[PDB]
Order: C-alpha cells, then sequence, then structure tokens
C-alpha cells in the first residue's frame, strides 16, 4: 500500500502510451480498471477494458488480470482470463514494476503465439487461417469493443 | 561478409565473436547462435543497453554499430 | 542396521560432495548444485559431459547461468525498489548482480517463495530480468524463522536423499529428518520422533502386505469414488433398540446405552458380541452370471475389504488416546508401590495393542488381493483369531481397567497383551512362510 501510491503515480505523470483512462476504486487500491488501446489490427478499431487485482501481499504475490471486454484472441479465455508468463507463479518477480506488465500484455495482444494458447481452435485458426482470424477478430472488435480513446 | 563484427556473452560467460551485417535480421542471429553453441532460438533472449531485442526487427533499428557487446540470457520458464 | 542424520548432516556431506566436484569444474556452488541435481548427482557423468563439449546447451536446459565476477574492476538513505523505502545502506544485501534490496523486503521473498508453491533448490534474486541463483549462507543469513530455515534445509537436499539408494526422509510433516541404511532391505526404521516407516516404499511400517500392494491401494481410494465414502464411521444406530450412537473409543465392542437396552453387539458387522469367536461365526470372512453383475459384485467385495480397513484406521487413532491416559495410569500406580517396573510393562501392553491394529489395518489389504486358496482360509482364522484378541485387549484399556484393583491389573493386562502377539506372530508366520512358496495371488 506504500509502494502503489508510488506506482499509480509514476503512471499519471510519465504517461503510458498504450493504456488511457486510469480510474480505480479509491481507498482500496487493491483493484485497478482500464482501458487497453493495440496499436495493429485486427484489434486497433476499438479498445477493451482490464481489470487488475492486487492480492494483499503484493508485490511478493503476483497480481491476477482478467478482460472485462470480450476479446477475440487464442491466448485469452472467454471470461477474460489470460496466460502470462511474467506474472506467473514460479517466475514472478517482485521488482517487476505494473507498467512493465502492461507492456508485456501489449506484445501478447498485438502478436499472439498459438504454442500454449487458451483457445486451441482460435489458436489453429491463426496459424491455418490468418485471413478467416483477422476477420473475424475484426468483426469481434467492432461488436464488442469499447471506441477508442481521443487523444 | 566482414560487414559487422559483434560480441555475445554465453550463459557460461564466454563472450563469443561473431560476423554479420547491419542490414542482418536479428532472427539470423538467433540461429547462428544454434549453429555455433546449441542453444535453440526460442530458449534464447538478447540483451542490448538495457532493452531486450525481441526477433522480428533487424540490427539497424537498434544502434548497434561495430565492435558491440550483445548478452545472452534466459527466457522466461513454462508460460 | 539403523542410523539417522539431522538435515544439516546430510547437507554437509552433500556441499563435501560440490567441493570436489567444483575444483575442476570452476563454478559458482550454486551452479553446480543444479548441475549435479540435474545428473541425479551422478558425480562422474558431469564429469564427462563437462570434460565434452556443449556446455551452453547444459546451461540453458538446466535453466541456469553464471554472473559476472566480481573481483573485476554507508550510511545514506538510498531507496529500496521494492517496497519505495528510503533505509541506510547498511539494509541493504545484494547478490552478485549488484541488485541491492533492502532485508526486509529480501525476507519476505525468500519465505514467500519457500513457503508458497515450492521453489526446490532454484531461488533467484528478485530483480526482473535477474536470474542468478541465491546462495545458501544468504539465506540461513536473512531468514529467522526456523521452521522455514529448515524446510530450505530440505528442498535444497532433497535431490540428494532421493537419488541416493540409502536415504530416505520421514513421512513426518514437519520432521525434516534421514534415514540411512546399510542396504535397502523393505524393513522398517525408527525416525527419532516415533514414527516406523518402510525404508523400501516410504508408508507406515506394513508388515503383512508387500509394498507394490500397498501402493494401489492407496492410489485406488484416492483416485476415484472412495475419497468420499471413508467418512462414514462417525455414527451408527443400535442393532436392537435402534438409537444413535457415535463410537468415541477404539474398541469395536459396542454396548448401547441404554438400561432397557443393554445388547452387547459388534460395531463392524452390527451383530451379536457373545457368538464371535465361534464356528460358525465370520465377520472378517468373505466368502460369497453376466457382465453387469459381475463388476458390480467386485465393487461391493471392494467395499467390505475397505470398510474393514477405513474402520482399524479411525480406531487406531483412537487407541492413541491411551498413551495420555496411560501416562495417567502409571503415575500413581508407581506411587502406591513398586515403581517403574510394574509402570513399563503397562505401556509396552499398548505399544503391542496399537501394533496388531497397524498390522490389522493391512491385513485386509494382503487379504483383498487373495485368490481363494487353501492357504485363504488358513489365514482368515488366524486373522479371526487375532482381530478378537485385539478387541479384548483394547475393551480392557477403555472401560474395564478403572473397575479393578492393582492386585489383577498386573496379571490381567499381561496374560491378554502377550496372548495377542501370539496371534499376531502367527498370522505373520504364516505369509511370510506361504511367501516362500508361491500359494496365493491375485
Ligand atoms: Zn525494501
Ligand atoms: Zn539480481
Ligand atoms: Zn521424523
Ligand atoms: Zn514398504
Ligand atoms: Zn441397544
Ligand atoms: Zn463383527
Amino acid at each position: 500500500s506504500r509502494r502503489l501510491m508510488k506506482e499509480l503515480e509514476e503512471i499519471r505523470k510519465s504517461g503510458m502510451k498504450n493504456f488511457r483512462n486510469i480510474q480505480v476504486d479509491e481507498a482500496n487500491l487493491l483493484t485497478w480498471q482500464g482501458l487497453i488501446v493495440p496499436d495493429n489490427p485486427p484489434y486497433d478499431k476499438g479498445a477493451f477494458r482490464i481489470e487488475i487485482n492486487f492480492p494483499a501481499e503484493y508485490p511478493f504475490k503476483p497480481p491476477k488480470i482478467t478482460f472485462k471486454t470480450k476479446i477475440y484472441h487464442p491466448n485469452i479465455d472467454e471470461k477474460g482470463q489470460v496466460k502470462l508468463p511474467v506474472i506467473s507463479a514460479e517466475n514472478w518477480k517482485p521488482a517487476t514494476k505494473t507498467d512493465q506488465v502492461i507492456q508485456s500484455l501489449i506484445a501478447l495482444v498485438n502478436d499472439p503465439q498459438p504454442e500454449h494458447p487458451l483457445r486451441a481452435d482460435l489458436a489453429e485458426e491463426y496459424s491455418k487461417d490468418r485471413k478467416k482470424f483477422c476477420k473475424n477478430a475484426e468483426e469481434f472488435t467492432k461488436k464488442y469493443g469499447e471506441k477508442r480513446p481521443v487523444d | 561478409g566482414s560487414h559487422m563484427q559483434i560480441f555475445v556473452r554465453t550463459l557460461t560467460g564466454r563472450t563469443i565473436t561473431l560476423e554479420v551485417e547491419s542490414s542482418d535480421t536479428i532472427d539470423n542471429v538467433r540461429a547462428r547462435i544454434q549453429d555455433r553453441e546449441g542453444i535453440p532460438p526460442d530458449q534464447q533472449r538478447l540483451i542490448f543497453a538495457g532493452r531486450q531485442l525481441e526477433d522480428g526487427r533487424t540490427l539497424a533499428d537498434y544502434n548497434i554499430q561495430r565492435e558491440s557487446t550483445l548478452h545472452l540470457v534466459l527466457r522466461l520458464r513454462g508460460g | 542396521r539403523y542410523e539417522v542424520l539431522t538435515a544439516e548432516q546430510i547437507l554437509q556431506h552433500m556441499v563435501e560432495c560440490i567441493r570436489e566436484v567444483n575444483e575442476v569444474i570452476q563454478n559458482p556452488a550454486t551452479i553446480t548444485r543444479i548441475l549435479l541435481s540435474h545428473f541425479n548427482w551422478d558425480k562422474e557423468k558431469l564429469m564427462e559431459r563437462y570434460f565434452d563439449g556443449n556446455l551452453e546447451k547444459l546451461f540453458a536446459e538446466c535453466h541456469v547461468i553464471n554472473p559476472s565476477k566480481k573481483s573485476r574492476t554507508s550510511a545514506q538513505d538510498m531507496p529500496c525498489q521494492i517496497c519505495y523505502l528510503n533505509y541506510p545502506n547498511s539494509y541493504f544485501t545484494g547478490l552478485e548482480c549488484g541488485h541491492k534490496f533492502c532485508m526486509q523486503c529480501w525476507s519476505e521473498y525468500l519465505t514467500t517463495k519457500i513457503m508458497e508453491e515450492g521453489m526446490g533448490q532454484t531461488i533467484s534474486c528478485p530483480a526482473h530480468g535477474c536470474d542468478i541463483l541465491v546462495d545458501d549462507n544468504t539465506v540461513m543469513r536473512l531468514i529467522t524463522d526456523s521452521k522455514v530455515k529448515l524446510k530450505y534445509q530440505h528442498l535444497i537436499t532433497n535431490s540428494f536423499v532421493e537419488c541416493n539408494r540409502l536415504l530416505k526422509w520421514c513421512p513426518a510433516p514437519d520432521c525434516h529428518h534421514v534415514v540411512k541404511v546399510q542396504y535397502p532391505d523393505a524393513k522398517p526404521v525408527r525416525c527419532k520422533c516415533g514414527r516406523q516407516f518402510c525404508f523400501n516404499c516410504g508408508e507406515n511400517w506394513h508388515d503383512p502386505v508387500k509394498c507394490k500392494w500397498l501402493k494401489k491401494w492407496i492410489k485406488k481410494c484416492d483416485d476415484d469414488s472412495e475419497t468420499s465414502n471413508w467418512i462414514a464411521a462417525n455414527t451408527k444406530e443400535c442393532p436392537k433398540c435402534h438409537v444413535t450412537i457415535e463410537k468415541d473409543g477404539g474398541c469395536n465392542h459396542m454396548v448401547c446405552r441404554n438400561q432397557n437396552c443393554k445388547a452387547e453387539f459388534c460395531w463392524v458387522c452390527l451383530g451379536p458380541w457373545e457368538p464371535h469367536g465361534s464356528a460358525w461365526y465370520n465377520c472378517n470372512r468373505y466368502n460369497e452370471r453376466d457382465a453387469q453383475e459381475r463388476s458390480r459384485a467386485a465393487l461391493q467385495r471392494y467395499l467390505f475389504y475397505c470398510n474393514r480397513y477405513m474402520n482399524h484406521m479411525q480406531s487406531l487413532r483412537f487407541e492413541h488416546k491411551l498413551y495420555a491416559q496411560v501416562k495417567q495410569k502409571m503415575e500413581e500406580m508407581q506411587q502406591h508401590n513398586m515403581s517403574w517396573i510394574e509402570v513399563q510393562f503397562l505401556k509396552k501392553a499398548v505399544d503391542v495393542l496399537c501394533q496388531c491394529r497397524a498390522t490389522l489395518m493391512y491385513t485386509y489389504v494382503f487379504a483383498f488381493y487373495l485368490k481363494k486358496n487353501n492357504q485363504s482360509i488358513i489365514f482368515e482364522n488366524n486373522q479371526a483369531d487375532l482381530e478378537n484378541a485385539t478387541e479384548v485387549l483394547s475393551g480392557y484399556l477403555e472401560r474395564d481397567i478403572s473397575q479393578d484393583s492393582l492386585q489383577d491389573i498386573k496379571q490381567k493386562v499381561q496374560d491378554k497383551y502377550r496372548y495377542c502377539e501370539s496371534r499376531r506372530r502367527v498370522l505373520l508366520q504364516h505369509v511370510h512362510e506361504g511367501y516362500e512358496k508361491d500359494l496365493w495371488e491375485y
């Protein structure tokens, strides 16, 4: 609760190019909300809302990210879960700043990887029929994805 | 082709010398290491000047001049 | 035939092996810990690979990197980078990489890696990209809780034990000690804490049954459908007055809590007690088409043998309570007369009571996998002769011991517990001799 005061302070100052509208529940700094804007298709047509849930033992135990906005991705569960090794159990380092994790989630969004997916069906489609994928995720961003911020 | 000479520090600390070109893809480098030291390009992580050298770009994108040093680190476990 | 060592004693005998292996290799002592634990502590095999080539693959495969050796190249508030607090440099200590962190955060990190999802041997500096190991010294120096220090001292030495044929841990939960024998003989050992476990398999001492069979039993119960039914021995009802009765002690010889229905019966079979031991009464024996009826008949057969094993389970745990009441039946009795020869004869009796119960549990395991042979019915008799002898010895040390005088407890119990072990004697002598001729399997 002392480090989170300085981390969230660093985001509001230097600013995050891929992360906007960082609004959190006050007093209780265990749950965060934010809106992600990818830079590359088929997702660069909308914006998706994530929710961070820092556990009590932060930063000696890593947070958990869940997608509130539905998304078409092989490494993202339908509920919103995400397999990310940089916040996994046997990999988590307490020095890892939060903004460091977000930019590591952006890479998974921009360039997915199907070798270890959460939805194998979409993982097959991304590797075999790319054009069918970039069209489904295109239509899936338009329907469920929220609008991109102005500037 | 005597266009670029770079150094890479291995896991055991030994620093081997590679020869490449300024317009060489970064993926090409991760392959030469495999033929040289036997580490697959999946189990590799290249660090220069602090930030990670992901595969997909080229040597020219990073300010990597001749006679530069490059570090080889392990990649994250079981994702 | 028995030697018990401490956790650190093993670690000393292991770090000495790490030292001699290392001086030809010249690798940080933390690294060589991994490499040998990778080669299953075959010292010669790591030598060969190192005397050959292809080391970067070995380092990559074992996920371990050497640090830049520090040899080449004080009271100020520098900010910490894990908690963002201001402490003097006296508080910060870091590994070979130069990542200095406050000893406070170090203690939480090191402990949360040992105590949570176990990190065996492979803790690294907690600085993002840093993957350099944490030496044993800087763990023992930064941790105060000895229970953590003892667990870490078990993790980093675990590989050295299992890979050694003459070493085995003790199944005790928080006891981190090792038994060393001259050769694996599937014999029981003392743990320095009263744990008598089979050195071969690693479970409790299974005198009648073989090691491989008991493993199949536990695995069968844990896997499917049996982890839910084993909680059924809590309460039953009187087979005559139909009042709900809850079993308290280890003895099965129930007697209804009713002045109008003083019926004495059996907890397992719900039959009257007096006939137990007669010629024409068996509550330990089974002795009982389509393919669907073939499976349901074999399932109820398991429930017959599993219910016996699970009942003697809780009944053994209920008979460990006697040890607390034996010391209340060893003081004033030593106060009255003849101290500390008549009181140790009373503990040797309850020691046999719990021993005949432990072997009784495994009696049904060995019996479940038996083919109905000419030696099966002979064995069943030695089982019923022991199961009854135990219920008498356990029944006396739960009700009939207080209502007696001291001039009688001496001869009462001594005749009981020595007869009770005489039935375990003939039972074990039978199956051991029957083992030598291969007279019963499956
Ligand atoms: Zn700190
Ligand atoms: Zn470090
Ligand atoms: Zn022990
Ligand atoms: Zn065994
Ligand atoms: Zn009754
Ligand atoms: Zn009975």
